[PDB]
């Protein structure tokens, strides 16, 4: 029993064990639940991967028991808070399923089970006027790890100052490392031009983004799958996404010294499944 | 809308069955039905309140 | 054009509106989501009215949007508070859905819809031994209206006071009329022998019920369809069904003055389904 192949040459398999072998696009409306967004100056919209969210299958599936799906319950548009956008701003950072854990019914059941999954559809909506200038650019990264503020430990982050809620955190400038061995601050320093992570942010197209161009279009959607390792997992202990906004091109306006205009998100959860029900947790977030 | 060819800006139109305590912030009011207005060239927008209620009739 | 029956006679519609016209038991196990019950001393089980909970269906459904169904999430087991039957008792009382209404996401999913309908499953609890004696009904009852405790006013109970909760109320011997005017109480007053309600007891088997008899068996079971005069309505502000526990035979065990024992009830929701969502609803509820 040898196999031939072409380079002919010979090969045979000595061992049972196979590690031992040898190696119109302007225009947009979506509809969820109860909700509802159009725009008419879009580019478009991007879908992470070429991938479309779905349920879990038979096939993959790890846990025994029957799921929960809230469907238009929770499957809906929630919006956040919204952000100033000045000539000093360095960017934004949100961390999901962290962002939406107070959002009606999608935070409750998110706190009452102890495994769920979900994809996401996210809106950036920024609008301004024909004499405005500047652009932004909305990443969306599979486990974004940011560093921490310290020189003399690794990993000390605490697990409040890495769960912001919908207010989310900032990119700076610099780093400013903490010098405070008493009382030290556990929270992270990420930096805007190594992308938080030590990497240059000129590469940071490797993931999943889209582009806000002033002059070109005022809005963004970005459609991502369910990503991990699993195919199911702690909601509460691990997040699967991360958006970041950074100006790629900084704001500006006639000849004003202090323009502004507001960012606001919209996240909309999508085949969202629950497993392991139990009483609700109550975490420590302060 | 009935402003310049130079405005722009986004709202949001709410509504809400009742039971709970009216909206007065963007917050609340998120949660019920609503639609996005995004102001261009199109300068209307149409919401639909649908039937919801608990009667097959209700009272003028 | 005549119709002709008999008694021969003839009659005639002269009008075009129809208003016009002339006129193997002992043993039982329930499996309901992750909860499960067993029985070994059953007398059977009632199904109210011989019709089994179901969903609404095209044909008789008021709302247009799409409604949400819990399933497994809501549609199980949830013990209330346990009472202690002694020789002075004279009966307690409860309200559904009133009594599930801080129940998990039951609970929740009641708090954040403007339109609900459910049916359930009540399950009654109490041993004793071969030497005790007594027995106690257990009665379901729509529309479960009890009187006030006021002879200068009528239906002028408070919303906080008809609605306990999972610890429900008792009944009493008595009527005590309530001769506070400056600060009435505004609360029932309901006798044991009139059901509360101003019917004789000895009538209450009209209703759905069973028996618990000490020396026959020790669980009672009621299955309730959804029963209402409308398709689905407001499970905050209208109670659909009230469950009544009286004793039939009072206690007695051996030769003591003060025995006792206790009574546990488990109901469990059956294809609830909600509609109208929204803020969640906080009432006053003291």
């Amino acid at each position: 029993g040898a196999q031939v192949s072409s380079q002919n040459y010979t090969t045979i398999n000595y061992y049972r064990d196979s590690a031992s072998n040898a190696a119109s696009d302007r225009v947009l409306q979506l509809t969820l639940g109860n909700s509802t967004i159009t725009a008419q100056e879009a580019a478009n919209s991007v879908v992470a991967y070429g991938r479309w969210p779905e349920y879990l299958r038979d096939s993959e599936a790890n846990p025994v028991d029957q799921p929960t799906e809230p469907e238009v319950a929770a499957c809906r548009f929630y919006t956040l808070d919204t952000v100033s956008w000045t000539k000093e701003s360095r960017g934004w950072w949100w961390k999901l399923p962290d962002a939406l854990r107070d959002m009606g019914l999608f935070g409750q059941n998110m706190y009452y089970h102890y495994l769920g999954r979900s994809g996401y559809t996210v809106h950036v909506q920024c609008n301004a006027s024909k004499f405005h200038q500047g652009a932004l650019g909305v990443f969306a990264v599979p486990e974004m790890c940011l560093a921490g503020d310290s020189n003399t430990t690794t990993m000390h982050t605490s697990y409040q100052n890495a769960n912001p809620g919908e207010k989310g955190g900032t990119f700076t400038g610099t780093f400013t490392p903490d010098n405070n061995q008493t009382s030290p601050a556990r929270r992270f320093c990420p930096v805007d031009y190594l992308l938080g992570n030590g990497t240059l942010l000129g590469n940071a197209f490797v993931f999943p983004h889209q582009i806000i161009n002033l002059r070109t279009n005022n809005c963004a959607t970005l459609v991502l799958p369910y990503v991990n390792s699993l195919s199911i997992d702690s909601m509460v202990k691990h997040n699967n996404w991360g958006i970041a906004i950074l100006p790629l091109a900084p704001l500006n306006f006639a000849s004003e010294s202090s323009p502004e205009i507001p960012i606001t998100l919209t996240i909309a959860p999508m085949c969202c499944e629950f497993n392991g029900l139990r009483n609700i947790t109550l975490p420590r977030l302060q | 809308f009935c402003g310049s060819m130079m405005a722009t800006g986004k709202l949001l139109v709410s509504y809400a069955p009742p039971g709970a305590d009216p909206p007065k912030k963007r917050k609340e009011a998120m949660l019920g039905t609503h639609v996005i207005w995004d102001i261009g060239l199109q300068s209307s927008c149409t919401m639909v309140v649908p039937w919801i209620s608990n009667t097959t009739y209700r009272l003028t």
